[PDB]
């Protein structure tokens, strides 16, 4: 359902 | 920070900013006993 | 929200989406107070009864959205938590009774058409609008019916009620520091939050310096747009004095 974020907000 | 906020809070952009209205406020205003 | 409409684009520039990273869920709404503090409810981090009890490294803050799903690219931002402070009376064992939370970004966000913050209220902003009668405005993805989740952002404009009726409402014992806002069985006109809102803002815009002002947080009801039922939010001035002295301490 939603949509993938960029990595780097992960970490 | 201090109370209140930023300074320039409330005030959007896209719509205070340029003078223009949302579709809804009007409703808002009119019910504080109408607003102007 | 259940009866609201779609909003616009940068209608309420200071909606907040917190966002779990993983599973990766909308978890509650929030709103953007400077650029580095974000207002929502307590109950949306912490609630004992349903083993909720989240760390600024289990969520995201995202800003800027207007769709609920999608990563929009260029015009949202994300950021991390550097702490989280909840109300120290804060009460989840009965009623939700200062159910009010704090959050520091890691780092400032710049403001933009689409990021822009609200104004707390002052006493007398409070006394003057804070009237039965007079509308304010709610916001977030939150599900559309009680038991169904919209695209965009949705928005619904509701009365405050006399405290009378709100407590006359429920068996929950109503504080001073929260008020409902709803229509009546009979005001032929429905809409309140429901889940997926809780954290956000309720807003008012002054008539005397044309500014938004959040009055409310979204807190608690029974159900989503019952008959008879009301929504309760967190009263904003009542917790001020808490407000100012963690962004001032911290
Ligand atoms: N009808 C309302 N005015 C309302 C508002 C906030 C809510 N928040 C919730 C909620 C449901 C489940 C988990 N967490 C919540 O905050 N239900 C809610 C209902
Ligand atoms: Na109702």
């Amino acid at each position: 359902d939603f949509e993938e974020i960029p990595e780097e907000y992960l970490q | 920070t201090f109370g209140s906020g930023e300074a320039d809070c409330g005030l959007r952009p896209l719509f205070e900013k340029k003078s223009l209205e949302d579709k809804t406020e009007r409703e808002l205003l009119e019910s504080y006993i109408d607003g102007r | 929200i259940v009866e609201g409409s779609d909003a616009e684009i940068g209608m309420s520039p200071w909606q907040v989406m917190l966002f779990r990273k993983s599973p990766q869920e909308l978890l509650c709404g929030a709103s953007l107070i400077s650029d580095r503090w974000v207002l929502t409810a307590a109950h949306c981090l912490l609630y004992p009864p349903w083993d909720k009890n989240f760390t600024e490294n289990d969520l995201l803050v995202r800003i800027g959205k207007h769709s609920r799903t999608r990563y929009e690219r260029n015009i949202e931002k994300i950021s991390m938590l550097e702490k989280i402070y909840i109300h120290p009376r804060y009460n989840w064992r009965e009623n939700l009774d200062r159910d009010i939370a704090l959050m520091k970004l890691k780092k400032p966000v710049a403001f933009s058409d689409y990021i822009h913050p609200v104004c707390l209220p002052d006493r007398e902003t409070a006394a003057s609008l804070l009237q039965a009668g007079y509308k304010g405005r709610v916001t977030g993805w939150g599900n559309l019916k009680e038991t169904g989740q919209p695209s965009v952002l949705q928005v619904v404009n509701l009365p405050i009620v006399e405290r009378p009726v709100c407590k006359d409402s429920t068996r929950i014992r109503i504080t001073d520091n929260m008020f409902c806002a709803g229509y009546k069985p009979d005001e032929g006109k429905r809409g309140d939050a429901c889940e997926g809102d809780s954290g956000g803002p309720f807003v008012m815009k002054s008539p005397f310096n044309n500014r938004w002002y959040q009055m409310g947080i979204v807190s608690w009801g029974e159900g989503c747009d019952r008959d008879g039922k009301y929504g309760f939010y967190t009263h904003v001035f009542r917790l001020k004095k808490w407000i100012q002295k963690v962004i001032d301490q911290f």
